[PDB]
């Protein structure tokens, strides 16, 4: 038989800047939001979800620098939490 | 130890892992066994443009971003220099992958030149654009266009700029 | 002296439903997604943040019936969690 | 006892907050003192629209989301039946309003009629459309129009449709 499911769901989208705005590359370090988001899960994919970790990306960029951005977590249909329970 | 395939993520050991699953009842995504599971990423990658400046240390991006993705259990296929329609049809391709029926989660990752209006493809420029919308990323890979991974987390993570202004605002302490 | 400070930061957005699709009201019973917001409210202000209570409220739509929705959370720029503290 | 101000809200306890405290150390929102802090919230509801059908049962949303945000802390202004041009004047003067300066927080409500653009005025119609975009509510409520809310949390809450599909797709088990 047949059943009905969500056209869209469990999505989530991390965007390196707020709408408008711009988001900053170091032409021999990288992207900047690339380099963090990296740093961030290497250290709490162990122990965060996803959303957690985004969320701690946003809070290392809260103070603004001369060359500022603040992450942006988008269309968000996670219905659990995500973990990725690295080593398993 | 970094010699592993994990590289340096941070193991998630095993009480570790019953803390999380004692913690939360239901709420949390089901993770397929690591001995059988086919998990697919996809990074596109735009350093090389027509009419626009090279976004030099991209490299260091796609780098990072594969050996993480693969760190985190992840079979990662890298595309580079592409037109929005070519981005839509290696998205088109990625969304009819067999491995994702056999895989639990995905990861898509899109490194380019931006405006307001989306992700910028090779041959953009401000007379004849070249834009990828993130509206078109989700329509190809949700329940429709990918019934494959129904229920399973899509993770789209973005690096471009979405404007042109610096996002920021004086105030006086 | 002046300091600079993102133009846009701690906002969270939640939609009734997914982008392109509709969204539900009782005629007598109220709109749906309303009043599982305030269901789920009640219940967990106490103990979880927002974005867990969001997430949680999405979770109860997870099974479409003859009219389904998926309320989604979006232009998420919270830097920190928002727990309500109901009493405080 | 639902007698007291928080009404159906499940009371956080002494015990409950400092474990909340506990659990996660500075990433957490302060919340201001319970005796001298002005909090806001605004609900804008359109119910009697010109061209479009009435939205009956939103006198439900109304009572239950004003009693809700009564309970938890905030002042709320409720406003009814505004054109799009009118949302926006009342949105620009809430973020113009006094107490937000000693408030730690904000609740923004909108319930109407709803298209793939955004929210419907009281005028709306498919000859002459009368939209609220999400876009503004953000633009109206920053840093730089909103200074007084600068590092709290603004939450949007939005009930209304994004366009006419369904929002299913058909699978075989």
């Amino acid at each position: 038989a047949i059943k009905k499911a969500h056209i869209e769901k469990d999505f989530i989208a991390f965007c390196s800047s707020t709408p408008d705005n711009v988001s900053w590359r170091h032409p021999t370090m990288g992207s900047v939001f690339i380099g963090r988001l990296i740093e961030h899960m290497q250290e709490y994919a162990c122990s965060c979800d996803v959303e957690e970790i985004f969320r701690k990306v946003r809070f290392s960029f809260e103070q603004p620098d001369g060359r500022a951005q603040m992450p942006t977590t988008e269309r968000v249909t996670l219905t659990r939490c995500f973990y990725l329970f690295p080593g398993h | 130890t970094s010699s592993g395939s994990e590289g340096n993520v941070k193991l998630c050991s095993l009480e570790e892992a019953q803390r999380i699953w004692k913690q939360k009842s239901a709420e949390i995504y089901p993770i397929m066994d690591k001995s059988s599971r086919t998990r697919l990423a996809l990074i596109i990658c735009n350093e090389e443009f027509d009419s626009i400046p090279r976004r030099t240390g991209a490299e260091v991006d796609i780098t990072g971003m594969t050996m993480l993705l693969q760190n985190l259990g992840y079979s990662v296929d890298v595309k580079k220099n592409l037109t929005a329609s070519d981005m839509t049809t290696e998205l088109e391709a990625f969304a009819h992958r067999p491995e994702h029926k056999t895989s639990d989660s995905t990861f898509l990752v899109f490194m380019s030149h931006g405006i307001q209006e989306g992700i910028c493809g090779k041959k953009h420029s401000e007379q004849v654009p070249d834009i990828l919308q993130l509206n078109a990323i989700f329509n190809m890979l949700n329940t429709k266009n990918c019934p494959s991974l129904k229920d399973k987390p899509k993770v789209i993570i973005i690096q471009a700029c979405r404007g042109d202004s610096p996002g920021v605002v004086w105030f006086k302490d």
